[PDB]
């Protein structure tokens, strides 16, 4: 919440503003979707505090709408690399391995293998995100 | 659930443990197959360090998962 | 060992402690360095609230660790 907080958990970002700016944006059309700054320890064992967008998004199916728990990781350079998403199942959900999510919940999406900056943003990669979960349900009840 | 575990070298070990398994079991039986003292083990999940005091359903680990497994006592 | 402690502002602090450490001594040296009453300090680790009455091998804390530092009553500026 608020544009300031926002700006004091990315300090350590080398693309505040542009980081924000997209936050700001994404935020703003998922009011689901929260930022949070934790630690994010890699396999190596290394670990990072970085900042993620933990929530849920609309993901229509069958006339439902199933809202989908996701974490976007972003690295101190996320204006150019793309983030690492993942399906946070709860205990009444069980991930569907497919093309775009495994056993982990890692998701898989053209948006992030082809990802740049100058067009590629957390808004587009979470619209691409709605549309394939809606065609390919990630999980299921 | 059958569940795999990546090491440092690149190993993939499979176990078959439960839903209400704590990770503290989970460690033994790594001990049993590899023969790695609990205390000198380290498990990671989605970039999460998990405890030994939580269970694999807290993770929300489903089937076909993979884990990170990390030694301790080589560096700091 | 060397911990790693950081802020909502977005500020990482190096602190050298013990194992046989307690967190109320943890929050003392954060005092010392910058200066924050410990009844206005909170600790997280792993998602979880560390307390006053455990120590840092309690939580199996490790060298390098990072943790995170959180103001109460909303200290602000």
């Amino acid at each position: 919440v608020s544009e300031s907080q926002l700006k004091k958990m990315v300090s350590k970002y080398k693309y505040r503003d542009l980081t924000v700016r997209e936050t700001v944006n994404v935020i703003t059309l998922y009011k689901d979707l929260k930022p949070v700054l934790d630690s994010y320890v890699f396999n190596d064992g290394s670990s990072r505090e970085l900042m993620n967008l933990t929530g849920t998004i609309p993901v229509p199916y069958r006339g439902n709408t199933y809202n989908i728990p996701i974490c976007l990781w972003l690295l101190d350079t996320y204006p150019y690399n793309p983030p690492i998403c993942f399906v946070k199942p709860t205990s009444s959900m069980t991930i569907k391995t497919g093309k775009h999510v495994d056993a982990n919940g890692k998701i898989y999406l053209p948006y992030l293998h082809e990802w740049k900056h100058p067009q590629s943003d957390l808004l587009g990669l979470i619209q691409v995100m709605i549309v394939v979960f809606g065609d390919e349900p990630p999980v299921f009840s | 659930m059958q569940i795999f575990v990546k090491t440092l070298t690149g190993k993939t070990i499979t176990l078959e443990v439960e839903p209400s398994d704590t990770i503290e079991n989970v460690k033994a039986k790594i001990q049993d197959k590899e023969g790695i003292p609990p205390d000198q083990q380290r498990l990671i999940f989605a970039g999460k360090q998990l405890e030994d005091g939580r269970t694999l359903s807290d993770y929300n680990i489903q089937r076909e998962s993979t884990l990170h497994l990390v030694l301790r006592l080589r560096g700091g």
